């Protein structure tokens, strides 16, 4: 189960950012 | 007065704000739907008397039966 | 959901569909916080004052699936439930306080690039994360519009969290501590909503600390969507975790 959880595969794994999951972060910098 | 919620409210309340009858803290089914939750040691269950064991931000409750969400809050004037 | 856009695929492989038995109908949505256990929201079993009372028998999870018609073959999984758990708490009478549940699964599923667990924040995350501003995101099959119209894939909306006493007076509802509401303020010249459909749907966000997503919390309800001055409220996945946890590692 939950210890590789919250880490998506065709993602955060390929290292790909989907495309508005920077709206996200950039919403903690600011 | 109550103060905390009646985070401490230890009276011989028995009844739901709806005039309905508290079952017994120790009921078997009281205990039941008890066991998962998380009661604080303090707060003693005191036959069918209406408690806070929760610290439940509203106030003191108590159960009015066997199933999930079969509980209601008790008629305390708090601080 | 309102004012979303199509999921990409493999984008929330933790979003599950609760689907009833038959009719074959969708009822609401759900994660994966393990391989065999689904969370999800109370009243999307229970619920009186509508005659709402399904028994792991009534419902069925469907993992993976990315089109809300398709049968994707090789890709979903179709899982059946082997136990329910209400919150005990769970105020359908009042507010929908606790709107928290449980579901076994019967057999364990295989984690494949499309079926993966989201995880359940720790006091440092949720308290370093939960906070106004912070956008999370939301994701169901649920309708698109408050009225007059389903998806044929997975929506998303990411919506910044609001401040409780907006959230507070955004209603009637007593709002509790186990709750936090998400919406654009109508000044924010943005929208976007979950809707009916939606609950049990995760509100997850992406840690900065170490990259993992969190489901912070599930759709509970709401006033019409996309309504101006109302705010979506989510259970707070945090506040119910020792219940979460006092369940599982139980039996
Ligand atoms: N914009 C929103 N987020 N709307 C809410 C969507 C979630 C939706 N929840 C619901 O419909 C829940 C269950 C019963 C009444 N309800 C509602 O959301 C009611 N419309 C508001 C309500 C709150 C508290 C008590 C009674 C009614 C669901 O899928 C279950």
């Amino acid at each position: 189960g939950e210890a590789d959880c919250g880490l998506r595969p065709l993602f955060e794994k390929k290292s790909l950012e989907d495309k508005t999951e920077r709206e996200l972060l950039e919403s903690y910098i600011d | 007065c109550v103060p905390d919620r009646g985070r401490e409210y230890r009276g011989r309340l028995a009844v739901t704000t709806s005039g309905s009858r508290c079952l017994a803290w120790s009921s078997e089914q009281a205990k039941a739907l008890s066991k998962d939750q998380d009661f604080n040691p303090a707060v003693p269950l005191a036959e069918n008397f209406c408690r806070n064991p929760d610290g439940d931000e509203e106030g003191a409750w108590c159960y009015v039966a066997d199933q999930p969400g079969d509980f209601e809050y008790c008629n305390l004037n708090y601080c | 959901i309102v004012e979303g856009s199509d999921a990409e695929i493999g984008m929330s492989p933790w979003q599950v569909m609760l689907f009833r038995k038959s009719p074959q109908e969708l009822l609401c949505g759900a994660s994966l916080i393990s391989d065999r256990w689904v969370l999800t929201a109370a009243h999307c079993l229970l619920y009186p004052p509508w005659d709402k009372n399904f028994t792991e028998n009534d419902l069925l999870v469907r993992i993976g699936k990315h089109s809300r018609t398709r049968y994707e073959r090789n890709i979903e999984k179709i899982s059946m439930l082997e136990k329910i758990y209400i919150h005990p708490r769970y105020n359908w009478r009042e507010n929908l306080d606790r709107d928290i549940a449980l579901m076994k699964l019967k057999k364990p599923v295989a984690f494949s690039d499309y079926i993966h667990p989201v995880c359940l924040p720790d006091r440092e995350t949720a308290a370093s994360l939960l906070q106004a501003g912070y956008k999370g995101r939301v994701t169901g099959w649920g309708n698109l519009k408050e009225t007059w119209g389903q998806p044929s894939v997975l929506q998303v909306v990411n919506l910044p969290i609001v401040e409780r006493p907006v959230c507070k007076d955004s209603t009637r509802i007593r709002i509790t501590d186990n709750m936090f509401c998400a919406g654009y303020k109508p000044d924010e010249g943005k929208r976007g909503d979950a809707c009916e459909g939606d609950s049990g749907g995760p509100f997850v966000m992406k840690s900065p600390f170490n990259n993992r997503w969190y489901q912070m919390g599930i759709v509970s309800w709401g006033e019409g969507c996309d309504r101006d001055g109302k705010y979506g409220f989510y259970t707070h996945v945090f506040r119910l975790k020792k219940w979460i946890q006092k369940v599982i590692d139980q039996f």
